[PDB]
């Protein structure tokens, strides 16, 4: 089969991602959806869309939603970019060669922040799951997870080697020593989440829910617990929305700093923090009055050290920001909104007036977007396309460049066409107007006012052009016809009910329209005839398409399945599920019975009309794919949706007992190994000090696992199970019993391991040697006798200090209980009553018996 | 006597004697406990 | 009854009820009559909920405190902040690592601070531990942290005191039986301890 | 060697809304792990013949002469 791809993407500037900044103003590395696309502010050509090096839509793309782009990070001089995606994975790119370096997963969901430390060759990262991970470049490895937070990892900053300190998405701010990989000491910043995070050394500043935003003053070199960062007051903000960005600077040629807070409305709040001159000759001036209550108004500080500025605004709601700054007049900011769009404002500041009621922008980078979801597209013969918005941003771009060359204001326009001769566009709107442009002269040829009572909702041309139908939300169709290049209105169908999407065939046959009340209706166009009615949805009903041939209509609804329809006899074909969300738009190719549906779940899916297969599963888009068009001839297809985003689709095994066994032989094998080495170090002390051993290494498994030969023993002893440790210490020889018992020998001198493993030590050693008497009461060394008369000594020394406190106390507790009995149980001197009384009062327990 | 379950709700306490508190627990023994209970119910 | 809208029902009086005056300054003092019996209450909700989060804030940074003593060592004022948070695994942890560490150093039994501080422990703080110490007894893997905490509550409390606490029956009734027990079984550990013993007297005969 | 039933839940993870292809896999996996439909000899240095298929068309061979008669 000659399948299809993805030949480009475009219509997205800034999407659900930050933004960082690059110096020559300057250009500006921010996020399309799955990949990045660099922006010059000065003139704002796209100079650079780095993408990922296999087309979405291929052969090996996989079967699910791209990784959308999640938090864009640029180490500057050694030109690296960060960039991290909504899986976790983090790709690391040089920007000189555009390829990805590093892949870095990781993660388990989307990650919030990345930064560069000790500026090159380490990377931590932090996620919407509440690990945050140190990553080497050098190694290409994951050193350190830090993992102690609860909700969704906010912000963090960090220095180098010893501290980091996080703030998350529950209340909490946690400080962590990175040498130790513990946290250290923990508070509850905010009482909801805990949104911001910056600091200048010595204050730092968090913001939480509602514009509440807490000064701290960490102080590094504390030694207390609770006290290494500690809250020094609040302030307010006037947004009462959750702040989420706090950065600040140091301007140079005095030293000043400024931070801004965003906000999730439209609007930061900048501020300027002041210096310890105006802090000293301003403490006196709220210390007038002349003192417990002067020290009460002293401690509530925070509108003492800082200094609001100059808020600025925005026309939409703003997702991310960066500034930078000279001469303290040029606090030049750039922000990206959501509404797809970069802004550059700049604040000056004279350094005492910021010399404005409001802040100017200076660049405005909005052309290649729509600000809305493209609720219609639609295509030339073969070279120009139409995207059709809700602020009016009609927009005529071009397949063969990408670019927008003509642009106008139409309003909540939601279905549009071309017209066939080309370079002219009819549409209408969500209110009862319909609109004319073109494309070589301005807006506007006509507008119709009340072109309908009520929400237009779809409109087709015929084949030739000359007459439109438009089917609208106020119950009625109406045809129009192109008297000379003016729309004349001649008839309307008035139906029962709100027909929402109309349809004639291509050539010129039938007129088929899709009502609310969950059907649809073909006509004859030469008669409104009334063919047949179409019913079967069980919703209402959206998009329909009429075959090349006029034979065969597709119908798609809200129901998540399209039906195929014989338009003969109206019989049915096939109702196939798709797209469990709603199928919005379904159309079919030129000359094929081919036919491509676009739905509400972000998903396009070629079908064939004759076996009923899915050829194909494209998963490009992340949302609610809007529109679809397909090109007249050749079979091209575009598909536009509500992420903002406009793409064409083109063609083509031990057990127990050995592993005791070869444990007890390399743990006794360093034991004395270790035993000569002192042998030697008391021989080579208490003699002529000229030689000695030179050095016995310590084992390879002993220091992997770190643990000394008694432990490690202790453990493979621990390990194996109660059912086979009779045979375990059956299967070892003699000379694996003597090194056994050299093992419990020096394993009771280390009396912490011999007091947590008493009656273990106690059943192998007595089971070894019940097993083993009649060879070991043969063997002749005095150095085993003494070895088995220290394991004697020790091990009885053990278990009769055990049962010392086992004994006192038995008798301490049953004191206890008898002095509370003689104290006040009762009164009883005749025996049976006493007995009586006993047999009420003990303890009883039912049991289940057979007879 | 022997072990039953807790008289609180933010302890698990085993019978093996071993009484766990959920706010000491974390979420790995948590999701592990879990589990393991589900285990002891299904049988 | 009243009741609020739907939640948080109040507990009325026993009969009827002609009366709601709710209308001081934002919706103050709440006034609500039975047939004779008045009810005012009280506010809107601005300490109790004060008071909930200051005592989170307050758990939150006793629980890092805890977690550091528990790291670096500092085993007494650990076990006074599990004691404190009832965290029960982290007390038998305090207190099977500080046991551990008293064999292993050298009338006193755990350390000399950690013994102390059991011995100014009050009542419902002993209870808890002698309830810890009741439930780790049934083992008999983790009952000697169960008998050296009981030993040093008996030779650190007075007797009278521990008897007469309301509820130092039903558990020591409990745990005479499992001591007495684990007594039977490390005496015959003992017992059958002394085929080393008859094992060298035979390494002795061998000549 | 291993069962059957092992091998059929093996054939089942490996051949995994299109029709065809589950129809396709359905009749593979039914005429591989049907044996007794076919017959198999042992070569002394295999499929041999199919015994249902050919009863059935020497049986309406003879059922259609029969009704032809």
């Amino acid at each position: 089969y000659q399948r299809f791809e993805q030949a480009a993407a475009f219509g997205v500037i800034a999407s659900n991602a930050n933004c960082v900044w690059i110096p020559a103003p300057g250009q500006l590395i921010t996020s399309a959806l799955e990949d990045v696309n660099i922006w010059d502010i000065k003139t704002g050509d796209l100079v650079s869309k780095l993408s990922d090096g296999l087309p979405p839509g291929a052969s090996d793309a996989r079967g699910a939603k791209p990784a959308e782009c999640t938090y864009l990070e640029a180490h500057k001089d050694t030109d690296l970019l960060a960039v991290g995606y909504a899986d976790g994975v983090i790709k690391v790119w040089d920007l000189m060669s555009k390829t990805v370096l590093l892949n870095f997963n990781g993660h388990k969901a989307a990650i919030t922040l990345l930064q560069f430390d000790g500026t090159g060759t380490r990377l931590i990262s932090g996620s919407k799951d509440s690990n945050i991970i140190v990553w080497d470049l050098v190694g290409e490895v994951g050193l350190y997870k830090l993992r102690s937070h609860k909700d969704s990892i906010t912000g963090f900053w960090c220095q180098g080697e010893d501290w980091l300190i996080s703030t998350s998405k529950d209340g909490m701010i946690k400080l962590w020593d990175l040498k130790t990989h513990q946290c250290i000491e923990t508070h509850i910043a905010h009482t909801g989440e805990c949104w911001g995070l910056a600091v200048k050394d010595d204050l730092l500043i968090t913001t939480g829910t509602d514009s509440q935003v807490k000064i701290w003053k960490l102080d590094i070199e504390n030694d207390k617990m609770g006290g290494k960062l500690t809250e020094m007051g609040i302030f307010e903000k006037q947004s009462k929305q959750r702040g989420l960005k706090i950065e600040f600077i140091t301007n140079s040629s005095d030293k000043t700093s400024f931070f801004y807070i965003q906000n999730a409305d439209k609007t930061i709040e900048t501020f300027r923090i002041r210096k310890e001159e105006e802090i000293a000759r301003g403490l006196k001036k709220r210390e007038k009055r002349l003192l417990t209550e002067e020290e009460i108004a002293k401690s509530i500080y925070s509108s003492f050290i800082l200094h609001p500025f100059q808020t600025i605004r925005s026309l939409y709601k703003i997702k991310s920001a960066s500034w930078t700054t000279v001469s303290s007049s040029k606090l030049e900011l750039v922000l990206t909104t959501s509404s797809n769009t970069i802004e550059y404002y700049s604040i000056p500041y004279e350094k005492r007036d910021p010399t404005s009621p409001a802040p100017l922008k200076t660049h405005t980078i909005e052309l290649q977007g729509q600000r809305t979801d493209v609720r219609s597209i639609d295509i030339s013969d073969d070279n120009k396309l139409l995207a059709t918005a809700s602020n009016g941003s009609l927009k005529i771009w071009n397949i063969k460049t990408h670019k927008c060359i003509r642009t106008f204001e139409c309003g909540y326009a939601l279905t549009c066409k071309f017209l066939p001769g080309g370079l002219l566009v009819i549409l209408g709107t969500r209110n009862g107007e319909l609109q004319l442009f073109d494309l070589a002269s301005s807006s506007l040829l006509d507008t119709i006012e009340d072109a309908h009572d009520a929400a237009i909702w779809s409109l087709d041309l015929t084949s030739d052009g000359k007459r439109l139908v438009t089917g609208s939300a106020d119950k009625t169709v109406k045809f129009w016809d192109f008297k000379v290049l003016k729309l004349h209105h001649d008839t309307t169908l008035e139906l029962t009910d709100d027909i929402l999407c109309v349809r004639v065939s291509p050539d010129d046959r039938y007129l088929a329209i899709s009502l609310l009340d969950n059907t649809v209706k073909v006509f004859f166009l030469d008669s409104m005839k009334f063919y047949l009615s179409l019913y079967g949805h069980k919703l209402p009903v959206l998009s329909i398409d009429i075959s090349f041939d006029s034979k065969m209509i597709i119908t798609s609804s809200a129901d998540k399945n399209i039906k195929i329809w014989g338009l003969d006899f109206g019989d049915c074909h096939k109702s196939l599920f798709a797209h469990q969300d709603s199928i919005m738009n379904v159309k079919f190719l030129p000359q094929s019975h081919n036919f491509f549906s676009c739905s509400k779940d972000a998903v396009v899916k070629y079908w064939d009309g004759e076996k009923f297969e899915c050829i194909q599963k494209l998963y490009a888009h992340q949302s609610e794919v809007w529109a679809l068009a397909v090109a007249t001839d050749g079979g091209f297809v575009v598909s536009s949706s509500h992420d903002h985003s406009i793409r064409i689709w083109e063609e083509t095994s031990l057990k127990a007992g050995e592993r005791l066994m070869e444990a007890l032989d390399l743990g006794i094998a360093e034991i004395e190994g270790l035993e000569a080495y002192n042998r030697d170090m008391k021989l080579w002390q208490r003699k002529k000090l000229g030689e000695a051993p030179i050095k016995p290494q310590g084992n390879a498994v002993l220091i992997a696992v770190n643990k000394t030969p008694e432990q490690y023993i202790m453990d493979t002893l621990l390990r194996i199970r109660m059912s086979q440790l009779e045979d375990a210490l059956m299967v070892m020889p003699f000379s694996y019993v003597l090194k056994f018992l050299k093992f419990i020998d020096t394993v009771m001198q280390n009396k912490t391991l011999l007091h947590s493993h008493l009656p273990l030590i106690c059943k192998n050693l007595f089971f070894i040697i019940k097993f083993n008497h009649k060879e070991l009461v043969s063997q002749k060394n005095e150095e085993l006798k003494l070895q088995i008369n220290r394991v004697k000594t020790e091990l009885r020394s053990a278990l009769k200090s055990t049962e010392d406190d086992l004994g006192f106390n038995v008798q301490g507790l049953k004191f206890v209980k008898q002095q509370w009995n003689l104290r006040h149980n009762y009164e009883f001197v005749d025996e049976y009553d006493q007995q009586e009384k006993e047999s009420n009062s003990a303890r009883k327990r039912v049991f289940g018996t057979v007879i | 006597y022997n072990v039953g379950k807790a008289e609180k709700d933010g302890e698990i306490r085993l019978k093996n004697g071993v009484a766990m508190s959920k706010e000491e627990l974390t979420r790995e023994d948590k999701n592990r406990l879990r589990r393991a209970l589900k285990r002891k119910r299904s049988k | 009854d009243g009741l609020i809208k739907c939640l948080k029902t109040l507990d009325g009086h026993n009969n009827r009820l002609w009366a709601l005056s709710t209308m001081n300054d934002g919706d103050m003092i709440v006034s609500a009559d039975a047939d004779g019996v008045f009810q005012f209450w009280k506010d809107c909700t601005e300490q109790e909920i004060e008071e909930e989060q200051e005592k989170a804030k307050l758990q939150v940074e006793q629980e890092q405190s805890l977690q550091n003593y528990m790291s670096k060592g500092d085993w007494t004022n650990a076990f006074l902040l599990a004691m404190t948070l009832d965290h029960p695994m982290r007390l038998f942890n305090v207190l099977k690592r500080a046991l551990g560490e008293s064999r292993s150093r050298q009338e006193v039994i755990f350390n000399e601070e950690l013994d102390q501080a059991i011995s100014i422990l009050n009542d419902e703080q002993l209870i808890l531990l002698m309830k810890r110490c009741r439930d780790w007894n049934t083992n008999a893997k983790t009952h000697t942290i169960a008998q050296r905490t009981i030993r040093c509550i008996l030779m650190h409390h007075n007797i009278a005191k521990l008897s007469e606490i309301p509820g130092m029956v039903k558990i020591v009734d409990a745990i005479i039986p499992y001591t007495q027990r684990h007594f039977t079984r490390v005496d015959n550990l003992v017992e059958q301890s002394y085929i080393l013993d008859y094992a060298l007297v035979e390494m002795d005969k061998l000549f | 060697a291993g069962s059957q039933l092992k091998n059929l839940k093996a054939a089942l993870k490996a051949r995994g809304y299109d029709r065809e292809e589950k129809k396709k896999a359905i009749a593979e996996i039914r005429e591989e792990f049907n044996p007794f439909e076919i017959k198999a000899a042992r070569n002394k240095r295999i499929a041999v013949g199919k015994p249902g298929i050919s009863k059935q068309i020497g049986e309406e061979q003879r059922k259609r002469a029969f009704e032809a008669r």
